[PDB]
């Protein structure tokens, strides 16, 4: 098996347009996800709130849907709760709160696409392991 | 892979509870103790047989004379520990005997485990614990650990069995 | 309990004083070769 | 209905006879609970004999 | 199906299910077998035949998992109840008996059904006399096991 | 009965320690 | 000939059947306290709430244990690292429920055993011996500190120190493997090399010396009677032993110097056990064994399991089961 | 006559839908728009005699009422089960991942 | 003076309710118009009594004293609730929230440990009619809920539980289950207790009241494994009243 | 506890019989000397 | 009538009712006494009391 | 038959202990 363009193709938006990441973007995405996110989101769970994971199915039922590049890029700029009702930049890393979350300072627009891309690709590779937790280690 | 072997034997065979392993443990730990205590006694009851601060040079393989004082070693250990060796031949035979016997004992226990002839349980404990939900011992706590080991490692450790354990059957304590 | 506490405080102090003053009583001299 | 002599107790009565009536676990053979017998409980007498 | 053949198809006669200090005859453990209860057939509420996964000899304890002919899990007895998907209660598992003492009988009350599922991991299901020898319910090995051990 | 047995064996071992130390065969030089 | 000097002379006398010494003045009461409390607790103590969750664990023989399952149970997690002497309890009943006897035993024992080590120095000095037998005993002593004191310090509670029991010991080492993975830690691997190699060299030395005993007896008598306590001459032929072992392997892998040989005997297990005691003492601060979980993946990114991942599955089973009612939150951080 | 009441409850609608009187709050993530805000409101205002009662929760906006309407078929109500609602278990039932 | 944490910590004072000066014999008048809350109710047990079992014919056993073995972990505090005025002048406290339970285990003579959940959960307690003033003769009497001492995730030592755990004695694979049914099937009890609160001190200025309490409730039944004991608890209380 | 009743005689002879054997050999050794 | 006093008026507590190899406590024989059943009065059909 | 189970150990020790005593005294007589 290998990292093919099929696996590297992911929804860009809710319209149903798609984008094909390069292998480079994917690995950039993975590296930046480790740098900025994995302390809480290792393996696609959320250590400080396990009820909410990074599975595609969960992101799809979020409000604004977050199962696409645009929704996830937006989330990293202006995070909301799962029903969209409340903004949580003060307790969740975002560019909006890069002053209190200093690792977000040096993230460019293309870094965000790469991180979002990693999050949408990884469950295509790992299946249940992504977001499933220790049961699947 | 050997580390996995050890853990397998804990969870499936409860091998730590097996008195043949226990005798093996005593024999290996007892051998190591004998090894350290004999080497240190000799090295700390040496006779002054040269002028150097490096006492190694003052031994000649063809000298007939003992190089350390059995008598002072015997006094030391009698007064420190109550008992000491007094017979050098017995001492060194005992050093052969202890770890050789311990290893032989453990081999016997493993033969039994070839047949799943384990020392897995104490029946008296299980009868009481079944009836009395407030009865708890380190023996019942370790069996819960075994039960976790088996359910959590079997699917991947025994792939030919095609074990599919859904999340809802995995034994788990609270939160973890 | 306070009586037990006091008793143990006294007993421990006793043994520790014995230890300290015993080693201060010329202990290097108490060997079989050279004494001072 | 279940006093010491129904239970095959043989030395317990000789301690009770001369004034030892209570256990460090808080019962006495007269049925009063929460007594504090001090050292000279049934247990203290036994320990003393062992020592 | 002769009872003698059914009784061979039961893990309690497997000699690798004993223990070193579990002494005496096999009868002292599971009891004196009296009768084959019959062959248990499990079905869910949709009528698929389900199959209890049998205990392997390696395991002192084993969970209760039911499969379809294809090996797909369709029911179990859950440990954690809050997120259970496959409970007997949810799947409407039932058991029917063909042959033996319970032939032609069907049970639907989930606790009875789970009870036979717990026995089906051992193979075929027998009625035992546990009183006569005050059997403790824990498997012992057979003369085949004791002889091999001693001679090895 | 099992408790009595365990403690009896333990006490016999302690007693053996006592004889083994104070009533040993004395080591005698040559 | 004053009262003190007479006392000092009895304390340090080399005529006492058992040497007392100044370290003995502390060792004797502390060991007697630890021993007497240990025997009574093991036989008759009531159940102890080791994990502070009002779930008492029965450890004594009268409350339904045998020799293998019995233990003196560690003090309550509710106490953590607080000092819990008797006079701090409202009653003995309280002290027993919360695990007081454990603290009394381990503190007296560690004190007594530290003094045991010093007493080995002291008597060596009085007898005009070289001094370092006590350094060999520092390896076991360090190991006892690690499981009774250092590990409880790092984790925050004497409730995670090793139980004073046979099955309690096993519980301790199983839960240690799930929380630390001692097996994949190199200091434990060196401890194994220290005790396996220690047993090996014990057998080797014993068999080589026993192999080369000089004929001094008939076949109707124990060959041990060919050695007399205090004889000046060696009782075996080291050149014959060396001539055998150097041919078994090759010449230069065999000792011809008995002093180097016995130093090696001393050094290998002592040093290996130093490392394993330091393993426990550093996993006390959670610097754990190697983690190669999901380290191998394929071109696509699928995880390719190794035997380390199989170890991880077993560790997970120990983790999720231990102290099954004691965790309310997802991470078992101590 | 000795029955496990949680297992019994799995044989009701509680075993197939979100039970507005008993189910832990994390189940409301299964449907969009429900967590955390409406889920918090629903759990605080239980018990309910019928699934439709949820629409009378004081405070709902029209958007909230419409979200509930879209999801009424995913809900049920059964009798409150003490074992499921004591201990604050509707907010944290000790299950994480 | 008001103490700080570092004054209190390790002393035992954190487990004690506030007291009032013995000078505090006033009265706090109630406006049937106005609404009120209790901003803090504190209950400090001092004595745990357990009913013995007389065994012989109907002798009716006594309440015997016990020793506390779980230390200074016993007090209920920071309890709050509505204080309502009813048509007939009676006042009713309705507990809303607070640290309103503590597990306790006391030890009877002979060594039996008795755990209990000391609680006032869901307390509703009410005065006589025609109060109009809270005084040093005012009594509140009420009833509260006693949930199971362990909640549903609790696993016994063989792994059996109610919402989690094994449903059988797995260590006895072929034992007859009938005899084990009581140990195997966990049940969640919910019983009621009764309390009386007796007001003996009142600070008319500050809305603080204090006095004595006695409650009666059931002990732990280990999820149905054994019959509970009756427990009688006595202690002191403190409560602070506020107009809402 | 419901222990094996025969464990007691098993343990008793396991201690007694080899111990007696040793004592017999010891005592007749002393009375040679 | 106090139970304790009835219990003394019962031959199972008479020490001359035993056996040399009947071992153990009295409770091993008749059992553990739990309750006085009451004093039995016997009458024939003429209502005359019998003993 | 419902016999007393301490009967077995009581009979075994009643035989063993005094028998062993005599055997000890006899063997050490022969070797002297
Ligand atoms: C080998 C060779 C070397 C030779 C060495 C020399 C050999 C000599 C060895 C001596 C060994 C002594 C053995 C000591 C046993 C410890 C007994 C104990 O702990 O016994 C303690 C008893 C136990 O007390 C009772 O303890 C009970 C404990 O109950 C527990 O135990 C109960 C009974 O088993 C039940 O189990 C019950 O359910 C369970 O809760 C209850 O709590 C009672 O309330 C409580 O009274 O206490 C008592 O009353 C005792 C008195 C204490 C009074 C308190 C005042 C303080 C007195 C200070 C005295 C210090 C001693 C002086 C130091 C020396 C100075 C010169
Ligand atoms: C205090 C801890 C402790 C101690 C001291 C021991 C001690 C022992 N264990 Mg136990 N064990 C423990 C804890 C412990 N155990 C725990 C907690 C568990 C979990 C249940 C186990 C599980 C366990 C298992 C599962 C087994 C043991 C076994 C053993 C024995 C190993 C004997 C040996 O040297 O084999 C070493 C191997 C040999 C001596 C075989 C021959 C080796 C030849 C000579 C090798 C030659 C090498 C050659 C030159 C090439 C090397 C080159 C290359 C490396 C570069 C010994 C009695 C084994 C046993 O009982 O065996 C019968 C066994 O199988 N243990
Ligand atoms: C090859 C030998 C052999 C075999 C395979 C069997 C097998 C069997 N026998 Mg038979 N039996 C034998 C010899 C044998 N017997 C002999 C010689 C006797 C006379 C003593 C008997 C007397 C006998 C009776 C009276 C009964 C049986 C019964 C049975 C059955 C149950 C066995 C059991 O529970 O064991 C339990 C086995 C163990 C617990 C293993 C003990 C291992 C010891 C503890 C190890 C010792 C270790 C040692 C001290 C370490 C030293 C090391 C170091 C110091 C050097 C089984 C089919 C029973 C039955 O079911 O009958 C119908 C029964 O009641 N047997
Ligand atoms: C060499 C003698 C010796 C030593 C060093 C200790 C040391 C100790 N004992 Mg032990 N003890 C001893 C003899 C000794 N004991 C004897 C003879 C008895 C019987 C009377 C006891 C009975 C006893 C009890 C009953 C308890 C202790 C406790 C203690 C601990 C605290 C003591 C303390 O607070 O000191 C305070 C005094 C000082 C620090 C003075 C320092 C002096 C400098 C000048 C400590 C581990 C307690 C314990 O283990 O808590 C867990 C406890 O509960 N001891
Ligand atoms: C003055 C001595 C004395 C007395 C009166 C008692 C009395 C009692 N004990 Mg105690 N006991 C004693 C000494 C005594 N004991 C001693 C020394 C021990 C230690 C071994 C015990 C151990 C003990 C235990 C363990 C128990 C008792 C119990 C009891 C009760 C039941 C007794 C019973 O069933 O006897 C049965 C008596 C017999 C069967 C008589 C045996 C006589 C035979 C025939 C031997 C003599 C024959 C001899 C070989 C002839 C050789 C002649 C030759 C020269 C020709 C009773 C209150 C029991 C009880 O209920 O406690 C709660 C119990 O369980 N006792
Ligand atoms: C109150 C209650 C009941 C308490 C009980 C508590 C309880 C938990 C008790 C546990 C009991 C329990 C069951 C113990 C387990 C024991 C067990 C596993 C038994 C193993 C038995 C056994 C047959 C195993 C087979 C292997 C075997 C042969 C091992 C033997 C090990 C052993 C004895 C090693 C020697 C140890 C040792 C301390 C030696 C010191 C020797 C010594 C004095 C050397 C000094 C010395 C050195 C020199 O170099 C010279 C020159 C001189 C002169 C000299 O002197
Ligand atoms: C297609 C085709 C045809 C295929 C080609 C294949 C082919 C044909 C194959 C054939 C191969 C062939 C022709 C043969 C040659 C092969 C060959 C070289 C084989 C190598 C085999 C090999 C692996 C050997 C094992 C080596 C071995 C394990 C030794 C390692 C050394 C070792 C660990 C030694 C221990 C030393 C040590 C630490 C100390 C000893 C311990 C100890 C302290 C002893 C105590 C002690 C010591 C004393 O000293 C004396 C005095 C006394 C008192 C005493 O107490
Ligand atoms: C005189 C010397 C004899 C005294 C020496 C000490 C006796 C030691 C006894 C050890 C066995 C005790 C085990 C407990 C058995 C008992 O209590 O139950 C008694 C058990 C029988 O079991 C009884 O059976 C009954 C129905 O018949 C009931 O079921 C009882 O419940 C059950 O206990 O006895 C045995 O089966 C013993 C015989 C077994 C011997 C064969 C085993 C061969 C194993 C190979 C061993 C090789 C290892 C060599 C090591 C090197
Ligand atoms: C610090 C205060 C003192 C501490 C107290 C110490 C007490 C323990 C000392 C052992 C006495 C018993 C040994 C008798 C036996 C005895 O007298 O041996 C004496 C023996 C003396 O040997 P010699 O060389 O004189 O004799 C050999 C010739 O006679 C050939 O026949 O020494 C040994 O063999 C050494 C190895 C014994 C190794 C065993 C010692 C450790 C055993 C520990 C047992 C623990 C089990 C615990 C169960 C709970
Ligand atoms: C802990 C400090 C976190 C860090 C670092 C990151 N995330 Fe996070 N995340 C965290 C929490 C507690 C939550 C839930 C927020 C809530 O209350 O709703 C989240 C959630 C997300 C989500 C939504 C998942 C869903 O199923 O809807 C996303 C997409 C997400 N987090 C992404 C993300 C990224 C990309 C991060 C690195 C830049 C990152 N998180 C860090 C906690 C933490
Ligand atoms: C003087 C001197 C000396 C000597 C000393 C000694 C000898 C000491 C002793 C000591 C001792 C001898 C000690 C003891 C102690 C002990 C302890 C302290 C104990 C404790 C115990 C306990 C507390 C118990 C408890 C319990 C339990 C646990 C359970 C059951 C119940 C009871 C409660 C009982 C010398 C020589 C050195 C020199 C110098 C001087
Ligand atoms: O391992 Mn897991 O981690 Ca050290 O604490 Mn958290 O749990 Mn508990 O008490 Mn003993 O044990
Ligand atoms: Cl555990
Ligand atoms: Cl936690
Ligand atoms: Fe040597």
């Amino acid at each position: 098996a290998e990292l093919t363009p099929e696996v590297l193709t992911v929804p860009l938006n809710s319209e149903g347009k798609t984008i094909t990441l390069t292998e480079k973007q994917y690995l950039e995405g993975k590296r930046l996800f480790q740098y900025a996110c994995a302390s809480c989101h290792v393996g696609g769970i959320t250590k400080t709130n396990p009820s909410l994971d990074l599975r595609t199915e969960t992101l799809a039922l979020a409000t604004p849907p977050r199962d696409n590049i645009e929704g996830l890029v937006d989330y990293m700029k202006n995070p909301t709760t799962y029903d969209g009702e409340q903004e949580i930049a003060e307790v969740h890393p975002s560019l909006r709160s890069a002053d209190i979350f200093p690792k977000m300072r040096n993230l460019t627009e293309k870094d965000l696409v790469a991180i979002a891309g990693h999050i949408l690709v990884e469950p295509k590779i790992l299946g249940d392991k992504w977001g499933g937790g220790k049961v699947y280690y | 892979a050997i580390f996995r072997f050890l853990l397998f034997f804990q969870g499936f065979h409860n091998w730590t509870l097996n008195p043949f392993h226990m005798m093996g443990v005593a024999g290996v730990l007892g051998g190591a103790l004998l090894c350290a205590i004999h080497g240190a006694t000799v090295e700390n009851t040496l006779f002054q047989d040269g002028e150097g601060a490096s006492t190694f040079r003052a031994f000649n393989p063809t000298q007939a004379e003992e190089t350390y004082s059995m008598v002072t070693a015997n006094r030391f250990w009698s007064q420190i520990f109550g008992i000491a060796f007094s017979n050098k031949r017995w001492l060194h035979f005992f050093m052969l005997f202890v770890p050789v016997t311990g290893l032989w004992m453990s081999a016997i226990g493993v033969v039994g485990l070839a047949l799943n002839l384990r020392s897995y349980d104490f029946i008296s404990q299980e009868i009481r614990a079944a009836e009395d939900p407030e009865f708890e011992t380190f023996y019942t706590k370790n069996l819960l650990l075994n039960e976790g080991i088996r359910a959590w490692m079997a699917p991947q450790d025994q792939p030919h069995e095609n074990f599919v354990f859904p999340e809802e059957v995995l034994p788990r304590g609270n939160a973890l | 309990m306070e009586t037990l506490k006091i008793t143990v405080y006294i007993v421990v102090t006793f043994f520790v004083l014995l230890f300290v003053f015993g080693f201060l009583s010329g202990d290097p001299a108490r060997n079989p070769k050279r004494k001072d | 209905l279940n006093p010491m002599w129904r239970q095959g107790m043989f030395v317990l009565p000789f301690m009770a006879r001369l004034g030892v009536t209570g256990s460090w676990s808080g019962w006495s053979i007269t049925g009063e609970t929460g007594i504090d017998p001090g050292f000279w409980s049934f247990e203290g007498v036994a320990l003393a004999h062992i020592v | 199906i002769p009872e003698k053949l059914a009784f061979y198809d039961y893990i309690g006669n497997n000699p690798a299910k004993g223990g070193l200090f579990r002494t005496g005859p096999m009868n002292k453990g599971d009891g004196i077998a009296q009768a084959w209860k019959g062959h248990a057939v499990f079905r869910n509420k949709e009528g698929e035949e389900l199959f209890v996964r049998r205990m392997p000899a390696f395991f002192e304890s084993f969970p209760v998992i039911l499969t379809d002919k294809n090996g797909v899990v369709k029911a179990d007895i859950p440990f954690r109840r809050a997120e259970s998907k496959y409970s007997f209660e949810q799947q409407g598992v039932t058991v029917s008996f063909y042959g033996g003492e319970l032939n032609g009988q069907t049970f639907t009350d989930p606790p009875t059904v789970k009870s036979y599922a717990r026995k089906a991991i051992f193979g075929e299901i027998f009625e035992f006399d546990t009183e006569t020898l005050n059997s403790d319910g824990i498997f012992r090995t057979s003369p085949r096991g004791w002889f091999t051990f001693a001679h090895a | 009965m099992e408790t009595i047995t365990y403690v009896f064996i333990f006490a016999c071992i302690i007693a053996l320690f006592f004889f083994a130390i104070f009533f040993r065969e004395p080591p005698r030089i040559t | 000939a004053n009262l003190w000097e007479r006392f000092c002379n009895w304390v340090t006398s080399t005529d006492n059947r058992l040497y007392v010494g100044w370290f003995g003045v502390i060792m004797i009461p502390t060991l007697l306290a630890a021993t007497i409390c240990f025997v009574i607790a093991f036989i008759a103590a009531p159940p102890v709430d080791i994990d502070g969750i009002r779930e008492p664990v029965s450890g004594s023989l009268l409350y339904g244990n045998n020799i293998i399952t019995g233990a003196v149970v560690p003090s309550s997690n509710a106490i953590g690292l607080h000092f819990y002497p008797i006079w701090e309890a409202a009653s003995l009943d309280e002290w027993l429920y919360n695990g007081g006897p454990y603290q009394l035993i381990i503190f007296h024992f560690l004190l007594g055993a530290s003094c045991y080590m010093g007493r080995q120095w002291e008597l060596s000095y009085r007898l005009g011996m070289r001094p370092w037998i006590c350094v060999a005993y520092s390896a076991p002593l360090a190991s006892a500190f690690a499981v009774f004191l250092i590990y409880p310090i790092g984790q925050g509670s004497f409730s995670d120190g090793m139980p004073l029991g046979i099955s309690g010991t096993f519980n301790f080492m199983i839960v240690f493997q799930a929380e630390h993975n001692i097996l994949m830690h190199p200091f434990h691997q060196l401890g194994v090399a220290g005790v396996f190699g220690g047993a090996l060299f014990c057998a080797m030395h014993g068999s080589l010396v026993t192999s080369s005993l000089i004929r001094e007896t008939t076949e109707t008598e124990s060959a041990n009677y060919g050695y007399k306590f205090g004889q000046e001459e060696e009782t075996y032929n080291i050149v014959a032993a060396h001539g055998y072992f150097g041919r078994l392997i090759f010449q230069y892998a065999s000792f011809n110097n008995s002093r180097s040989l016995h130093f090696f005997l001393a050094a290998w297990p002592v040093v290996g056990v130093w490392f394993t005691a330091l393993g426990i003492s550093t996993m006390a601060f959670n610097l754990n064994g190697f983690n190669f979980n999901h380290s191998v993946i394929d071109a696509k990114g699928n995880v390719i399991n190794t035997w380390a991942d199989i170890i991880n599955r077993a560790n997970l089973g120990m983790e999720v089961m231990h102290e099954r009612n004691a965790h309310n939150f997802p991470l078992d951080l101590a | 006559e000795l029955v496990n009441v949680v297992d019994e409850k799995l044989g009701t609608a509680y075993g197939e839908k979100i039970d507005l009187n008993n189910t832990n709050i994390a189940a409301f993530i299964q449907y969009r728009g429900l967590y955390p805000t409406l889920a918090k409101l629903i759990v605080k205002n239980a018990p309910y005699e019928s699934v439709e009662d949820v629409l009378n929760i004081p405070g709902l906006t029209e958007r909230q009422k419409q979200i509930l309407r879209e999801n009424l078929e995913h809900f049920t109500v059964t009798e409150v089960e003490t074992a499921l609602v004591e201990g604050g278990d509707r907010y944290n039932n000790g299950l994480y991942k | 003076q008001t103490l700080t944490y570092d004054d209190i910590v390790g002393t035992g004072l954190a487990n004690k309710c506030p007291t009032l000066d013995d000078t505090a014999r006033g009265a706090y008048p109630i406006d049937s118009s106005q609404t009120y809350r209790i901003a803090r109710l504190c209950l400090q047990p001092t004595t745990f009594l357990v009913k013995e079992e007389p065994k012989n014919k109907r002798q009716e056993a006594e309440f015997v004293p016990t020793k506390l073995v779980t230390r200074e972990t016993t007090s209920l505090d920071q309890i709050q609730g509505e204080l309502k005025v009813n048509s007939d002048g009676s006042l009713t406290f309705v507990e809303e929230d607070g640290i309103d339970f503590q597990p306790v285990t006391v030890q009877m003579a002979g060594g039996e440990r008795i755990p209990l959940l000391f609680t006032v959960k869901n307390l509703v307690a009410s005065t006589q009619p025609n109060v109009t003033s809270i005084t040093t003769s005012t009594d509140f009497k009420g009833e509260f809920n006693v949930p199971s001492y362990r909640t549903a995730n609790f696993l016994d030592p063989k792994g059996r539980g109610l919402a989690s755990g094994y449903d059988s004695a797995i260590a006895l694979p072929q034992a007859k289950e009938e005899e084990l049914a009581r140990a195997n099937v966990k049940r969640f009890s919910l019983t009621k207790g009764q309390i009386s609160l007796n007001v003996a001190k009142v600070d008319g200025r500050t809305g603080e009241i204090a006095g004595t309490f006695e409650s009666e409730q059931l002990s732990d039944d280990d999820m149905g494994a054994h019959e509970p004991h009756e427990v009688k608890i006595q202690g002191v209380f403190y409560a602070s009243i506020e107009p809402a | 506890m419901e222990v094996n009743q025969l464990g007691l005689i098993a343990t008793a002879l396991f201690v007694l019989v080899p111990s007696v054997f040793l004592i017999i050999l010891y005592v007749q050794t002393e009375s040679q000397q």
